[PDB]
């Protein structure tokens, strides 16, 4: 189940665990999309054609 | 003095059946312990 | 690192594996018993230590578990 | 345009701005929920944000995932019960 | 259609019916067949059967 | 039309044609997915 | 909760087990409704009134 819910690129459902938000990954990518003191979120978005 | 050589022979099987079962007790609470406590580590905060 | 279990029979300490993946996010997790009075687990990522865990008595059984990773 | 196509050469930008950290699980479902909502609008190809930071979803992220994952521990400790298992006949044979 | 629900007896026919449609190449080409498989046998029955 | 619906004697039909097998559970998904959205159509009654 | 869900007939998630893909039931809707090399499916729509 797990494996083919990734595979599908399934998106139904979200949730992201509070300890992944200490991982270095999330550190960073934090630092790319939300503001310095996390009031705001920046979106990118790309048209069709 | 025929008789008591008998019971001093019938020991020994005994104290080995002692022994197998603190052992299997050590190795018994050795493996439930690991599972109790990597079961708690795992469902720690799990509410959030 | 693919959320699969993966066993091993019986190997001669000290045993070490290397695994690598382009995943954000993973759940290392192990656990060994051996025949000694002693033993350890050591969770490495990154060269860096993000859990340790030891075990004392007969036979005994630990187990290194990390969350996220 | 030889390798790309040519809508990620112009690719549009939105901000949304409160007065709240937002650096917390529930807050990070509302903003997976408005990428969802931003992606689903017709003729847009791929919105990538913290939930989604290469333009798809993050892996391992959904719930039937955990769903999916919750029996590996029991399988993992298989071993080490089927060894009490024998010690337990062994010990009928020392009761006997 | 029938004045009575369809039954086994009407099963049989529809058979035997389906057996010689496929039989005409010349005309028929392809009978899907649902009511025959179970799978799918809900859909082409009407509700009061 | 004594028992059916009328639009039931005048189905339509769609395909969607890759170019890898189907047959695995992650590519069911996808199909129920798009299931679903032809379904969501306004004025649509069924999808099988 | 199982016939709760049943008896609404929702369909929010879906789900099929690698398992369900061997037995007759599923082996004949896969030559019912997908080629018989697996590159495509159909799908059959009907319209309201």
């Amino acid at each position: 189940m797990s494996q083919a819910f990734d595979a599908a690129k399934n998106d139904d459902s979200f949730y992201l665990p509070p300890e992944a938000f200490e991982t270095d990954d999330f550190q960073r990518g934090m630092k790319l999309f939300m503001s310095p003191d996390g009031h705001a979120v920046r979106f990118t978005i790309i048209h069709q054609g | 003095a025929d008789l008591m050589p008998r019971m001093v022979a019938v020991m020994p099987a005994q104290i080995q059946s002692m022994k197998n079962q603190k052992q299997t007790l050590l190795n018994q609470y050795q493996v439930q312990k690991a599972q109790q406590d990597q079961n708690m580590a795992m469902q720690e905060n799990a509410t959030a | 690192l693919e959320g699969m279990p993966q066993r091993v029979e019986s190997t001669p300490l000290p045993w070490s594996l290397t695994l690598q993946t382009t995943l954000p996010s993973v759940m290392p997790h192990i656990m060994a018993q051996g025949d000694g009075d002693s033993i350890t687990c050591r969770v490495t990522v990154d060269d860096v230590v993000k859990e340790e865990r030891t075990a004392t008595g007969m036979n005994a059984e630990t187990f290194c578990y990390v969350k996220a990773a | 345009f030889r390798h790309f196509s040519q809508a990620k050469m112009n690719p549009d930008l939105m901000m949304v701005e409160t007065d709240r950290d937002l650096r917390n699980p529930a807050d990070f479902l509302v903003i997976d929920k408005i990428a969802k909502a931003l992606k689903n609008v017709h003729g847009i190809a791929q919105v990538q944000t913290i939930t989604r930071p290469d333009g798809d979803p993050i892996e391992h992220s959904t719930i039937p995932y955990t769903i999916g994952q919750s029996g590996t521990t029991q399988i993992m400790n298989n071993d080490y019960m089927q060894t009490n298992l024998d010690n337990l006949l062994k010990q009928a044979d020392d009761l006997q | 259609e029938g004045e009575e629900p369809l039954g086994i007896e009407a099963h049989a026919f529809y058979d035997k019916m389906v057996a010689d449609l496929r039989a005409d190449t010349e005309h028929v080409q392809h009978v899907q067949d649902f009511w025959g498989d179970t799978l799918t046998a809900s859909g082409a029955q009407s509700v009061d059967g």
